[PDB]
């Protein structure tokens, strides 16, 4: 990312609907105000003020032009395909830009005479989607949803002006910093001076100059230390007496601040130099850090904005047991062969299944449906908990022998009565087995297919009732009917997914009060409830009022599915709010968008909490915009979703503008790509490269390609392509490999020319997950001091399976340094050159260095990847780089369906050269101990990993659906054994792969 | 192997015949949906622009008629021309969707008919799984 994890050895101290590609030339049925449509012949690549000023100038042939305007009093107007009109007024814009439908422009003046007002309703466009399909649903939620959600829009503004200058500043470029302020013990002794040496830069053009300025400083030295330690080298002179130079070091400390040389961050908050992510890369790489005296003034300057605006009775005493009538589905698919049928199945649900639920009397196989029934569920109406939900479906199985779901209660608080039409689901891939709960399924009118018609219960008026009347269940524990050692908080260290016997369930609820002292059992306590019950329920509701806080690591169980309540998940989100860090925020940001699935209602606490510091840290608005724009091809999430990226866009600020540049320049290339892939462009690597380049150089890529932020990581400005570096690299689905110009004022000057593959194939969800997990386990283990190194580049899933993968440079697949040197018939596996591969690159004491290195690495990964149970690793899945670190691509599948990484001999060879077999040095020993240390390390930290997953079930992703996925895992880290039992286990997997314990 | 041999084998790679059928059946449904979706929004796009050229003919009424050379002419005789192209394309867009509709019912029934019987031939697998070790699962 910063470097390319290459470390330094002892260093020491264009369209149209049904078109891809419209015709170079193209002609436009132009339309005037006085009823004469001209046809104009138009480049592709034309502005619209030159199409104008032609029109404009052709009209003088077309009679009644004494009825035409002034040139500059009209504005051009057409259908896209998104079928929608569309005034457009930024007429720089090209016509092959203007998505477009059928070859028209329609000529009319500016109606609406906000022209600002409309401009910024742009937003549709970041969005993927007109605003105004908004401004037309009748849903008032969704109507409610846009209004009342600007508060937070209206606060996040204000804390970001409240600090005038540098609060924008820090908004914009956040602090990118590890959240632990003391640092590795493994990294201080890489330190081992204490301390760490920093080279510091000063500008002086146009005299062009730059200085560099070198200090050996604290590792821990603020950064405002660090400007002043550089003033003092850069002022200190022969006339300065050594009072006079301290009064500078000052009357100009504070004017400057500092920036990583090459990319776009910028230290602007004390902390130790050495927490910024930044610095602590440089060392673990053997790098010396490059820095920026940048004046404040040059940086305040660079930010504009501040641009905000907004244009737009009783309760459950009730004494009847729960029915719901269905009346009639209106359409199947099947007709008839034997033991089949069809029945509405339905169930009564809050996460998973109160009461005994129902299946309506079978009635026609086939012939237009009708039911007729109601159905009378055994719980009581008062029982029913906040947010019980109707869970029905249609299909049948053998009844003799050889899908839609809906909240009980409005957003509103209001049981749901009378009418109801529901459009159903189609039945998803690996599920029949079900009824089908886990559905986003929970409230949702679909589009026009199978579609059953509702009768719920009615009996004047009903809503739910403040904690008042809840809290007042005090009534019940003040019961006491006396006519009738504590260790088993143990089972708070039990991972989610472990299954609690009844009997445990009963014994929980009973000790109940006696775990606000251990506050951790919560989930468990959580789970033990009868939650038809509005008993237990409400006393519930009131220990959760007070419960201590909880660690956001374990506080974010209680947003996966299994738990489905206003009140258990605002203490969720209170924990997240309390100390969840923005650090933190962003590893596990992917998470926290999929839980927002589960939400039941649009406006509600987690979104609030997310849309807030999405626009208070815009390192986390990138990466919420890009998550959330991924996926608003789903209609199931898009309204959702979309009215989420509607108020976020409203309110980022001048950030939005770079995302449409982002956005623009992803239409190209998934355009381009498309071309390619399809279009019969299935001729060859030469023809098309010839195609390739020849359309890049047309002047509407030219632009949309150029002056933009990598959606990889947007301190990476992208600037003019490298076009001759620019490849398909074909072999496959045809991926891009791509190649800019890094435009920073010290850009090759000090680190790097900027690459990227962007992908039209792949679904990358699975990759980017895996890849965040791999980060997570290198987390645990840097921190724990035991070093172990892996390489999870950046990839980012921008929409449906498409996405940006990282290039890391010199690096090569296991394949590749084969073939890179030998004759022969055999393979030899070049186990010479694929250590002698190593042993070049890394002549010297630099090969120890490089040998521990992959080592490391090595070990790292055989762990990880067989705790996840991925691909299953061949030679072209393998990476090692010059450097020595070795590091896995394209995982692909997940969570297998067993020990995916064999070490092969060539990797046994790089253990330093061993003759008949090398299963026992003393390299290998050193070596078996990380493993040991890192899979046991993982397993000390195993619920994390399961809550991770978990909450990322309600992800189309066909390797997650059900818990029952995640126990693959469970078993792999050990079920119900201990840590030196399982420590042979792991042995046990080791040795039956290998043929060598 | 006493009773019912390895019998029991013949029919696990049929039960593929069917199991990856299964999945090709299903791009095909999952694919054609899309398909669908995309020409019905197609057709509102129509209708706005067949609704935009309409709004045209009838401002050079009043207009133009404020004069009735002359021949301010072939302009309307074929702004009334493209109108046909254009009803005559949502004419043929809307045939083309209710035989997608047709074949996505179809998709949809073959789907409906064939996953009780994949899931009947599931567990007679997993049932009968006592009949080195591992061997008869290769193939």
């Amino acid at each position: 990312s910063y470097y390319h994890h290459h470390h330094h050895h002892d260093y020491d101290i264009g369209e149209l609907w049904g078109i891809h590609l419209m015709p170079p030339r193209i002609l436009v049925e132009c339309l005037l105000p006085n009823g004469m449509i001209v046809t104009l012949e138009c480049l592709r690549e034309a502005t619209l003020i030159t199409i104008k000023h032609e029109l404009f100038k052709e009209a003088r042939k077309y009679p009644l032009h004494q009825l035409l305007q002034d040139e500059s009093s009209y504005i051009f107007v057409s259908v896209t395909q998104e079928a929608e009109r569309e005034e457009f007024f930024d007429e720089t814009r090209r016509l092959c830009d203007l998505r477009l439908f059928q070859p028209f422009l329609k000529v009319i003046e500016p109606v609406g005479n906000r022209e600002e007002k409309i401009l910024n309703r742009e937003i549709g466009f970041a969005i993927g989607m007109p605003v105004c399909e908004f401004d037309m649903v009748k849903d008032p939620e969704v109507q409610d949803f846009r209004r009342n959600i600007l508060n937070v829009c209206k606060e996040a503004v204000d804390l970001r002006d409240l600090n005038s200058p540098h609060s924008r500043a820090m908004y914009v470029y956040p602090p990118n910093v590890e959240s632990s302020p003391e640092l590795p013990k493994h990294i201080y002794n890489k330190l081992d001076k204490g301390q760490i040496i920093v080279v510091i830069w000063v500008i002086v053009s146009p005299n062009n100059d730059k200085q560099k300025y070198t200090l050996k400083i604290n590792h821990d030295c603020v950064p405002e230390q660090v400007i002043a330690e550089a003033i003092r080298k850069k002022t200190r002179s022969m006339l300065l007496s050594s009072e006079q130079l301290k009064l500078c070091v000052l009357e100009y400390q504070g004017k400057y601040i500092l920036k990583v040389c090459g990319c776009d961050e910028y230290f602007l908050e004390k902390y130790p130099l050495s927490q910024y992510k930044y610095i602590r890369s440089c060392i673990m790489l053997g790098r010396m850090p490059n820095l920026m005296l940048m004046a404040k003034e040059s940086l305040y300057s660079q930010l504009p904005m501040d641009c905000f605006t907004m244009p737009s009775k009783s309760l459950w005493v009730i004494n009847s047991a729960l029915r719901i009538k269905i009346l009639c589905a209106t359409y199947v698919n099947v007709n008839i062969r034997d033991i089949d049928k069809i029945y509405v199945r339905t169930g009564i649900y809050h996460g998973g299944e109160p009461l005994c639920d129902n299946v309506n009397t079978q009635r026609v196989p086939c012939s237009n449906p009708r039911w007729n029934e109601w159905l009378n569920y055994d719980i009581y109406i008062p029982d029913l908990p906040r947010a019980a939900r109707l869970c029905l479906s249609i299909c049948s199985v053998k009844g003799r022998k050889g899908w839609g779901n809906i909240n009980l209660f409005d957003y509103t608080d209001t049981l749901v009565s009378g009418k109801m039409a529901l459009n159903l689901w189609p039945v998803p891939h690996g599920l029949e087995d079900l009824l089908n709960p886990i559905g986003v399924t929970g409230s949702n009118p679909n589009k026009e297919t199978p579609c059953l018609e509702l009768e719920f219960d009615w009996f004047s008026s009903v809503v739910k009732f403040p904690d008042m009347s809840v809290i007042e269940e005090h009534a019940n524990w003040s019961v006491s009917r006396e006519a009738g050692k504590e260790q088993l908080k143990a089972i708070s260290t039990r991972d989610p997914l472990s299954e609690i016997t009844e009997q445990e369930k009963d014994f929980l609820w009973s000790h109940r009060h006696y775990c606000v002292t251990i506050p951790e059992i919560l989930p468990k306590l959580l789970l033990s409830v009868k939650w038809n019950s509005r008993d237990e329920v409400a006393q519930m509701y009131c220990l959760v009022k007070d419960w201590p806080p909880i660690k956001p690591e374990q506080a974010m169980e209680l947003l996966d599915c299994n738990y489905p309540d206003p009140m258990v998940r605002g203490f969720a989100v209170r924990c997240l709010e309390k100390y969840l860090t923005d650090d933190k925020l962003s590893q596990y940001l992917i998470q926290l968008v999929q839980v927002l699935k589960y939400e039941q209602y649009l406006d509600n606490l987690l979104v609030r909490f997310l849309l807030k510091k999405a626009l208070t840290n815009q390192r986390i608005g990138h990466f919420f915009f890009w998550h959330l724009k991924s996926e608003m091809h789903n209609k199931t999430v898009s309204q959702r979703f979309g009215l989420l990226l509607e108020s976020y866009c409203r309110a980022c600020g001048m950030y939005l503008k770079h995302l449409n540049r982002q956005v623009e320049a992803m239409e190209k290339l998934i355009n381009l790509t498309d071309i390619l892939k399809q279009e019969k462009k299935d001729e060859t690597q030469k023809v098309q490269m010839k195609f390739l380049v020849e359309q890049m150089r047309r002047p509407d890529f030219m632009d949309a390609l150029q002056g933009f932020l990598s959606p990889l990581n947007p301190a990476h400005q992208l600037g003019n392509l490298r076009l001759e570096e620019c490849r398909i690299m074909s072999s496959a689905k045809r991926p891009l490999w791509l190649n800019w110009e890094n435009p920073d004022i010290m850009s090759e000057l000090l680190f790097q020319n900027n690459e990227i593959i962007f992908k039209n194939g792949d679904d990358l969800r699975q990759d980017m997950l895996t890849l965040q997990i791999i980060r997570i386990m290198e987390n645990i283990w840097q921190n724990q001091g035991l070093d172990l190194r892996m390489l999870p580049y950046g990839c980012l899933s921008i929409g449906d399976c498409v996405g940006l993968i990282e290039v890391v440079r010199n690096s090569h697949t296991i394949m590749q340094i084969q073939c890179k040197g030998g004759l022969k018939g055999a393979l030899q596996f070049n186990s010479h050159t694929l250590h002698q591969w190593l042993k070049d690159k890394n002549k010297g004491e630099i090969y120890d260095a490089a040998i521990d290195l992959f080592t490391r690495s090595c070990a790292g990964y055989c762990v990880a990847t067989f705790i996840l149970g991925i691909g299953d690793r061949h030679n072209s899945n393998i990476m090692v780089k010059d450097d020595g670190q070795l590091f896995h691509i394209d995982f692909g599948h997940f969570l297998d369906h067993r020990v995916p990484f064999v070490l092969t001999q060539d990797f046994l060879i790089v253990i330093s050269k061993g003759a008949q077999e090398c299963t026992k040095t003393r390299e290998f020993e050193r070596f078996q101990e990380m493993c040991y240390k890192a899979y046991l390390a993982i397993r000390q930290h195993a619920n994390l990993f399961i809550n991770l997953f978990s909450m990322m079930l309600g992800s189309g992703m066909p390797e997650l659906q059900s818990f029952d996925d995640i126990a693959y895992i469970r078993k792999t880290l050990a079920l119900d054994k201990t840590e030196q039992e399982a420590l042979e286990y792991f042995m046990k997997q080791m040795n039956d792969a290998h043929h060598g314990g | 192997i006493e009773a019912v041999g390895k019998k029991l084998h013949e029919y696990n790679t049929q039960f593929q015949e069917k199991s990856r059928e299964y999945d090709r059946l299903y791009e095909e449904y999952t694919r054609t949906s899309q398909e669908i979706q995309m020409k019905r929004t197609a057709i509102e796009a129509f209708n706005e622009t067949i609704k935009i050229f309409e709004e045209q003919c009838q401002t050079q009424e009043r207009y133009s008629k404020e004069y009735i050379i002359q021949r301010i002419m072939h302009n309307y005789d074929k702004l009334k021309s493209r109108i046909s192209e254009i009803i005559d394309s949502r004419r043929r867009l809307e045939e083309d969707l209710k035989k997608q509709a047709a074949e996505y019912r179809e998709i949809d029934k073959r789907m409906n008919s064939i996953k009780p019987d994949l899931i009947q031939l599931r567990k007679t697998r997993d049932q009968y799984l006592m009949w080195k070790l591992n061997e008869w699962l290769g193939n």
